[PDB]
C-alpha cells in the first residue's frame, strides 16, 4: 500500500528539527519512514551519498511531481549569489526552488526556516532569509521554534494525508492547534504572576516553589506556542519553565535570538 | 587514474564534500570541505556574555548541550565563578546521557548501512541468526521471532517498490562482507536502538526542560530548583522519573551495541590496518565533581607520535600549556586572515573564491596543537584513558576484545585502534563506560541534596570595564571541544568556537600539513570509483558534523 | 609680622599644626600641617578586594563605619555588584546613628571649649539659668536642680587642684562672651551628650557587631543574617531593640543641640562674618534606597562661586563629571609626584624633606575639582541642599534662626551661612535631619521584610586576569569622602582615598592656591599670640581629623 | 579625694581606642575623667591647645613622677629617625620614652601599641613597632584588640587603683580575665562547629540559623580575647561573630591585619 512521499532538504540548518523526530512517539521516526510517509529524500538517514543520492532525488521529484509535502530546516542564505551554502556544487536556494515547483504542500520546520532564526540574528552575516521569502508565490506552513516539539510537524502532515489538506493556520501560516495563542495566556505559572509571586534570581526561594519566571525574563507574554500544554518529549511536566527558566521566545520572530534572556517581555 | 567527488556526504551531520584521486584503484589524495557557514561566532559577538549560550547552543542540534555548556564554562572561566557542585552534577548527567544517544545512532543510523546490505537480510534464515549470537550475548532481544518480524518489515517495504531513504544503496557491493543472518540481525538492532536512544534522551529532556536545546544552563550553575518537598521543581518524584531513564540504557548499550562492535570488526578486520588520520592526539577531562571546576572523572591527555607511554596528562581546565598551543590557520580556508591566530585573537572573516585544490576549498578552518596536526574524538579520547591506565577503559576494551577473540581466534593489539574500526570502538568504550557516569552521578546529587545542598546558582557580577578571556572546554561526542570568549566593556568582544569536527575535518593548514580525514583516505581501496563506499565508511568513523566543524 | 605655631591642636582627631603669619593682631597668612603619616593606601595593596574594608576602615576611629563602606562601595563599583535594598537599608542606619555620635561629640567635646569659660559657670545662678531657656526649650533637663548639681561638679573639680584636660584652659579669655548661667548651661549640656551619643553607638553596635569599628559589611552586602524567626541571628526582637534607642535620639538633638547651636550663635554674631574657607562646595547624595546603588534620600551637588541658583545636582554614584574632576597635588605635601593626579593614577610616594613655608610642609594631599579649591562637609551638605529646594533642610535651618531670631531681633541670611558658625549650624541642621533618616529606613527595613525579601549579600567573582577600576563616593560627617580602587589579575594594584579632611586641611596646591583651613584664617583677630583661641575656633568649626586627612 | 593621674599619649594611632572609653559603661567616660582618674593629659578632649597643652605634660610629669599610669594608642614609627609621626616640632618616640621615665605603670591600649597592628601589616611603609619594643627596659601590659572592649583597659586601670598591682597578665602582658583563652574555646557557636553547621555564604540558611562561621573564615580558634563572653557595648548578644560575620583575629599578631577576612584559621 503506497505511502505519500516527502522530500527534505536542509539549508543553513543545525540539524535539531530532523533530531526532533528521534524524540517522537505518535509516530515514532520509524513507524514515520514505515509506514506514515516514504521520506524519498533526507541526507541524515540515506543509505545513498552523492551522485547515487543526487539520482534519488531527481528520480522522486519526477515520479512524485505534485504530490510530494517538500520540507525545509535552516534558514537560505542569498548573500553573493547563494554560496554560502553549496550542494553537489549549486546553491542550496535553487535546489529548494526546484523541489517547490511540484511540490504539493511546503513547511518550514523550526524558526530559521520559518522566519529566519537564529542563523539571521545579529548582523546576518550570509543574508539569512525565511523560506517563504524565496518562495513568494507559494503557501509556506510555518510549524517555528527551536526546534517545536516534532508532533507540531507530525501532526501538521498527518492532517494533510488524512484529511487531504492542511490544518487551519493563523495569520503567519501557523497551525492553530500548536501556535493559535500566546504562552503567558495558557501558562501554569500565571496564578503567580497576578499575585506578584516572581522569583528573582534562580535558587531563590520564590524559585525553588515553582513560581512565575516574568523577572527573570520570561518571554511567554509574547510568544505563541504551545510549550505550556503540549510540553515536550511526552514524559510529562517538561517544559523550560516547567524545569525553572524563562521562555526565550525562541517561537517567535523579534524575541528569541534578538532579546537577551533576562530582558523583560511586555505584557498586553 | 582519476578525480571524484562525493557531494553530498549523507548520513552525517551538515554539509560535506570528500574530493579524492584515485590511483591503480587506491586514493592517493584527498579533500574534505565544508561548505555552508552561518557565522555564529559573529552573530553572538556584542551581546552580554550570560546570552552567549543559548545563541552557540543552536551551531549543532545533533552534539545539542555541548555548545550551551562550553559557552557557560567559558564565561565562568572569563568571570573566575566556581560552579556549585550539584550545578555540575546536572551538567554531568545531560552530557552522559546526550553523548549515549549520540553514539548510539552515530553506530546504528548514521554509520551501520556503510557495512550492512538490508537486500542481502531478505536471504537470512532467522532462528540460524538466533543461533549466531548464543554464548555471544545475553541480550533478550535476539529471538528468531524478533528477527522473523523485522525481516518481514524490509520484505514489506521493498514489496511496496517505495524504498525511499533505503534506495540505491551499495546492495550487493564486493566491500560488503556480513553473511545474510547478521545483515538482519543488525538490522533487527537499529531499530532496537532507536527505543535505547529515546530513553537517553528522557533523562535530558527531565533536567533540561526538552532536547534537543536544553533550556536549563546559566552563567553561574543551572536553572534548575533542587527542593525535595516543592511542588512543580525538582524534587524526588522527579529525580525518581530521572532514574527510572537512566536504569534503561545499560543493557542495549553491554548486550547491543559493545557486542555488534566486536562483531563487525571480526567480519571487516582489514578495516584495523586503515583509516589512520593522525600520529597526535587530544582529549580533555570531562565530568567535574568538585565545587571549584575540577576533580573530573575521565582524564584528558596528549598523545604525541602515538606513544601513549611518555603522554601528557591534563587534569585542569584552566591548564596554560593545553591554553596555549591552541591555534586555527585559514590558509586553505574561505576566510581573509590566514596566519595562524590563538583563538582569544582570532578572526572569522569570509572570504569566498570558489574550489582551488592549492588554494582555499572549505568554510572549516585548520586547527594545530603547537604547530602539529592533531585527531580528536572517541579515538583520542580512548587511547588517553588507555595511557592514563584507567582500569575501566582497559576493561571494557578487552570485553570487546574477548568477543573478537572468540569469533576470529585472532587478538587485538593497541596498534590496530589507530584505524577506521579502532575510531568506532573508542566511540563504543565511550558509551558503555559513560552508563557508570550516569550512575555515580545520579548517586552523588542524591547523596548531596540529603546532606541539606540545595544549591544551584551563582547570580555573576560583570564588571562594566576591563578586558576578560575564558576559555570553556568539554569532551564532546566528538572530542575536545572549546568556547573563547573575551569580554570587554562587558560585552562579547571575541567569540571563537575551535570545535572536535574542526580539527578532524580541517583541510590542509598553513604548513600545507594534511587534517585527520583527509590523511585517513590515503591507501583507501575503492573497487567502484562511481560507488566508493570505502571512502564513506573512513570518513563515517570520525562522526562528521559540519555545522558543527564550520559554525 | 609675628610668626605662631600651634602644635597640637588639641580637640580634633589626631596630628595637627597651624602656623600663622599675624600683623597688628589679624592673620594675613596660615600653613595646615598634618604631621603623621601610616601609608594606610600602601597596605592595603596586594590584597583580595575583598579584604580592603576591614583594613582601611582602621583609617579613622572617630569617623568609624565611614571608610568602611566607601571601600566595599568601591570595590562594588569595579565588579558591578548591585547591592541587596535591605543591605542598603542596614548600611545607611549605621552611617545615620553613627554619624549622629559624631555631631554630638564634635559640639558639646571637642568644640564647646572654644566658646565655654567653665570658670565663669561657677559665678552661675542656676535658677535665672533655667529662667533663661523658658519658651526657648521644652527638654526635661534645664531645670535649676539639674543645673545645681552640674555647677556642684565643676566646684568639686576645682577643690582638688586636679584639672586635668580642664587645666590651663583659655579661662577669661576676652573672646570668651558668654554671661556665667550660659557657659553652666552648656557644661550641663555637655554631660548629657554623652549620654544621647551613647544611645546612638547603641544603634550601630546591634547592627555592626561593636563600635568603634563596625564588622558586618561584605562586598555584596550585609552578613546579618534576616531571619524573623530565628534564634540568634537578626529576628524582630533584635529590631526591636535597635528601634529602642534610635527613639532615645530625638529629644536632645532637637531640644538641646539644636537650641544651643542657635544660642552660640546669638551670643557670638561676629563669627557669621570670618571663618570662609572657600567659594565652591561639593557633597554627594546618601542613603541609597533601591536595588540599583541610588535613589538617595539626600541630595548632593556641586556649588560654584557661592551661586546656589545655577548649582549642579549630582543624583548618582557613578557620575562621570564629579568622577573625572577630582584630582591631588603633592606639590607643597611631603610626597615625590607633584603634578594634579587623578586618584586611579594616584601615587602616594613618602619624600620627607622637613618643613618650608614655600615647599612642603603636611602629610596632606591638596585636592581639586577641575582645578578649584572646594570645601566639603556641613556647609557644603547644608548649601546644596538649600540650592536643591529640599523643603526639610529649609524648614530645619528656619527653626535654628528663629531660637536666633528670638534672641537678637536679627535673621540669617544665607551670605551669613559662609563662616564658622555657619559650618557649625550646617553640621546641626544635618544631625537634625538624621534622626527622620533613621525612622525612615528602620520603617522600610520592617516593611521590606514583612513582604518576604531576607536577602542581605549577593557573591561576588572576581576575575583573575584583567585590569578594572571601581570608584565608592559616601558623604561622611566632614563630608565627601571617596575611595578609589583599581583591581589588577585578581588583587588591587592602587588604592586612594581621598578623604573630606583632606579637601579642607590640604596645603597650598600645584597652583599655589589656598585651601579652606588656610583661607579661613586670613583675617582672624589674635587678641592674645600666646593663646590664639581665635583661629583654634575657625579651624574646630571644620571637624579635622588627620588620621583621615593624612591617612 | 585625690585622683590617680594618667598621661595618655597617640603615636600612629586612629583614635578608635580612645573613642572606645564613649561608648563604657562603668565607668562612663564623664566619671572616668570626674571621679576614677585624674586625666592630666589627653589631646582628644583637652582644653588647653599648643604651648598651654604642652606646658600641662611637662607640669604633670614633674608633679606626678613615679605615680602616673602611661598609656599609648597607635603604633610608634622608627624609619627615617622618628619623623612620620612628630608632634611640637618632636619625633613621637621621644615624647613617649620621656614620659615612660616617670610612670608607675606603662599600658598599650590596642593592637597598634600592643604589636604593631594594622600601621605595621603589608610592607610596613613608616616602620612601624609596638610600645614594648620602644620600651625594652619596661613591662608594658598589652591590652589588645583594634579597639579593645574598654573595660578591658579600664578594669586594668581600676585594678591597679584599688589593689596596688596589675592584674594577673599571660606571656604576652595580657590580662588574663580579658585574654587568657581562645575565643573559640567559649564560643557559643562551638556546638555547631562539632556537628559540622556551617555557614557557607553569607545570606545562605545555615547563616540565618547562626550556625558556625569557620568556613567564613572565623579566627576564633587562634585569637586570645574575651570578645564572646564580655562581647561589646554593654546591650548584650553584640559581638563579630553574633551579628553574623567571623572573627578577624584583630588581637592577634599574625592573624588580624595579615590572613585574609576568608582564609581559613588553624585549629590547635
Ligand atoms: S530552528 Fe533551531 S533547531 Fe531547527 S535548524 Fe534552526 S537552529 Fe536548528
Ligand atoms: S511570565 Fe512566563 S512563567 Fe510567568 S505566567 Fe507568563 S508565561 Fe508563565
Ligand atoms: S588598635 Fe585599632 S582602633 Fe586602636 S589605634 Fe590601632 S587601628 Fe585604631
Ligand atoms: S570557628 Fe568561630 S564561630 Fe565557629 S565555634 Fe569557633 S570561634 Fe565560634
Ligand atoms: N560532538 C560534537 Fe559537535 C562536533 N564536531 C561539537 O562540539
Ligand atoms: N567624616 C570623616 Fe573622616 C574625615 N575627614 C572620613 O571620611
Ligand atoms: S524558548 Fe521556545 S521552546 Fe517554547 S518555552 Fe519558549 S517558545
Ligand atoms: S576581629 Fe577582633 S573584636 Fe574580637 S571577634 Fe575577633 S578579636
Ligand atoms: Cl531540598
Ligand atoms: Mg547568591
Ligand atoms: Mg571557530
Ligand atoms: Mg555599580
Ligand atoms: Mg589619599
Ligand atoms: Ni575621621
Amino acid at each position: 500500500p503506497q505511502r505519500p512521499p516527502v522530500i527534505w532538504i536542509g539549508a543553513q540548518e543545525c540539524t535539531g528539527c530532523t533530531e526532533s523526530l528521534l524524540r517522537a512517539t505518535h509516530p515514532t521516526v520509524e513507524n514515520l519512514v514505515l509506514e506514515t510517509i516514504s521520506l524519498e529524500y533526507h541526507e541524515v538517514l540515506s543509505a545513498a551519498f552523492g551522485h547515487q543520492v543526487e539520482e534519488n532525488k531527481h528520480n522522486a521529484l519526477e515520479k512524485y511531481k505534485g504530490q510530494y509535502v517538500l520540507v525545509v530546516d535552516g534558514s537560505i542564505p542569498l548573500k553573493d549569489n547563494g554560496i554560502y551554502c553549496m550542494v553537489a556544487g549549486e546553491p542550496i536556494v535553487d535546489h529548494i526552488r526546484k523541489a517547490a515547483e511540484g511540490a504539493a504542500a511546503i513547511i518550514a520546520i523550526g524558526s530559521c526556516s520559518a522566519w529566519g532564526g537564529v542563523a539571521a540574528a545579529g548582523v546576518n552575516p550570509t543574508g539569512a532569509v525565511s523560506l517563504q521569502e524565496v518562495l513568494p508565490g507559494k503557501t509556506v506552513i510555518n510549524i517555528p521554534g527551536c526546534p517545536p516539539n516534532p508532533h507540531n510537524f507530525l501532526a501538521t502532515v498527518a492532517h494533510i494525508i488524512t484529511y487531504g489538506k492542511p490544518p487551519k493556520l493563523d495569520d503567519k501560516n501557523r497551525p492553530t492547534f500548536a501556535y493559535g495563542r500566546l504562552i503567558h495566556e495558557h501558562c501554569e505559572r500565571r496564578p503567580h504572576f497576578d499575585a506578584g509571586r516572581f522569583a528573582k534570581e534562580f535558587g531563590d526561594e520564590g524559585h525553588r516553589e515553582g513560581w512565575c519566571l516574568y523577572h527573570l525574563g520570561c518571554k511567554g507574554p509574547e510568544t505563541y506556542g504551545n510549550c505550556s500544554t503540549l510540553q515536550f518529549c511526552d514524559v510529562g511536566g517538561v517544559w523550560p519553565v516547567a524545569i525553572g527558566h524563562p521562555c526565550y521566545g525562541c517561537n517567535e520572530e523579534g524575541i528569541g535570538f534578538h532579546k537577551g534572556i533576562h530582558q523583560l517581555a511586555n505584557v498586553e | 587514474s582519476q578525480r571524484i567527488t562525493i557531494d553530498p556526504v549523507t548520513r552525517i551531520e551538515g554539509h560535506l564534500r570528500i574530493d579524492c584521486e584515485i590511483e591503480n584503484g587506491v586514493v592517493s589524495k584527498a579533500w574534505a570541505s565544508g561548505t555552508m557557514w552561518r557565522g555564529m561566532e559573529e552573530i553572538v559577538k556584542n551581546r552580554d556574555p550570560r546570552d552567549a549560550w543559548m545563541i552557540v547552543q543552536r551551531i549543532c542540534g545533533v552534539c545539542t548541550t555541548t555548545h550551551a555548556l562550553s559557552s557557560v564554562r567559558a564565561a565562568e572561566s572569563a568571570l573566575n565563578i566556581d560552579v556549585p557542585v550539584n550545578a555540575q552534577y546536572i551538567r554531568n548527567i545531560i552530557l552522559a546521557a546526550h553523548t549515549t544517544h549520540d553514539h548510539i545512532v552515530h553506530f546504528y543510523q548514521l554509520s551501520a548501512l556503510d557495512w550492512v546490505d538490508i537486500t542481502s537480510a531478505l536471504q537470512a534464515d532467522p532462528t540460524k541468526a538466533s543461533e549466531m549470537l548464543k554464548g555471544v550475548s545475553t541480550w533478550h532481544l535476539n529471538s528468531p521471532e524478533e528477527f522473523t518480524k523485522v525481516q518481514n518489515k524490509i520484505k514489506d517495504l521493498v514489496a511496496s517498490g517505495q524504498l525511499g531513504i533505503f534506495a540505491n544503496g551499495y546492495w550487493g557491493h564486493p566491500a560488503m562482507k556480513l553473511p545474510p543472518e547478521v545483515n538482519l540481525i543488525a538490522v533487527a538492532h537499529y531499530l532496537q536502538a532507536l527505543e535505547c536512544q529515546r530513553d537517553a534522551n528522557r533523562v535530558v529532556a527531565l533536567l533540561g526542560g526538552k532536547t534537543p536545546h536544553i533550556q536549563n544552563l546559566a552563567v553561574g550553575g543551572v536553572a534548575n530548583p533542587i527542593n525535595l518537598d516543592g511542588l512543580g521543581v525538582l524534587n524526588l518524584e522527579r529525580l525518581m522519573y530521572i532514574k527510572s531513564f537512566i536504569d534503561k540504557l545499560s543493557d542495549f548499550v553491554e548486550q547491543v551495541y559493545k557486542v555488534d562492535t566486536a562483531v563487525i570488526a571480526a567480519f571487516y578486520p582489514e578495516w584495523l590496518t586503515r583509516g589512520k588520520g593522525a600520529v597526535n592526539y587530544l582529549s580533555v577531562p570531562e565530568f567535574p565533581t568538585d565545587s571549584k571546576n575540577g576533580s573530573f572523572l575521565f582524564p584528558g591527555g596528549y598523545i604525541e607520535n602515538a606513544d601513549l607511554s611518555s603522554y601528557r596528562p591534563i587534569t585542569s581546565h584552566s591548564d596554560e600549556y593545553l591554553i596555549k598551543g591552541i591555534q586555527e590557520s585559514a590558509k586553505h580556508s574561505w576566510y581573509k586572515d590566514e596566519a595562524p591566530q590563538a583563538p582569544w585573537e582570532g578572526t572569522t572573516i569570509p572570504a569566498y573564491d570558489g574550489w582551488s585544490d592549492d588554494g582555499k576549498y572549505s568554510w572549516v578552518k585548520s586547527p594545530t596543537f603547537y604547530g602539529k596536526t592533531v585527531e580528536v574524538g572517541p579515538l583520542a579520547n580512548m587511547l588517553v584513558k588507555l595511557a592514563a591506565g584507567r582500569e575501566s577503559t582497559q576493561n571494557k576494551l578487552n570485553e570487546i576484545v574477548a568477543i573478537y577473540q572468540k569469533l576470529t581466534g585472532n587478538t587485538l593489539e593497541v596498534a590496530q585502534l589507530h584505524s577506521t574500526l579502532g575510531r568506532i570502538i573508542g566511540r563504543t568504550v565511550h558509551c558503555c563506560e559513560l552508563q557508570d557516569i550516569l550512575q555515580n552521578q545520579y548517586s552523588a546529587l542524591i547523596t548531596n541534596i540529603g546532606k541539606g545542598d540545595h544549591t544551584t546558582f551563582v547570580k555573576p557580577n560583570i564588571p562594566a570595564t576591563g578586558e576578560f578571556k575564558g576559555v570553556g572546554f568539554l569532551e564532546a561526542p566528538k572530542g575536545m571541544l572549546s568556547h573563547w570568549m573575551v569580554i570587554k566593556d562587558g560585552i562579547i568582544s571575541n567569540y571563537q568556537a575551535v570545535v572536535p569536527s574542526t580539527w578532524n575535518s580541517g583541510p590542509r593548514n598553513f604548513n600545507d600539513d594534511v587534517g585527520p580525514y583527509e590523511q585517513s583516505l590515503v591507501g583507501t581501496p575503492v573497487a567502484d570509483p562511481n560507488k566508493p563506499l570505502e571512502v564513506v565508511r573512513t570518513i563515517h568513523s570520525f562522526d562528521p558534523c559540519m555545522a558543527c566543524a564550520v559554525h
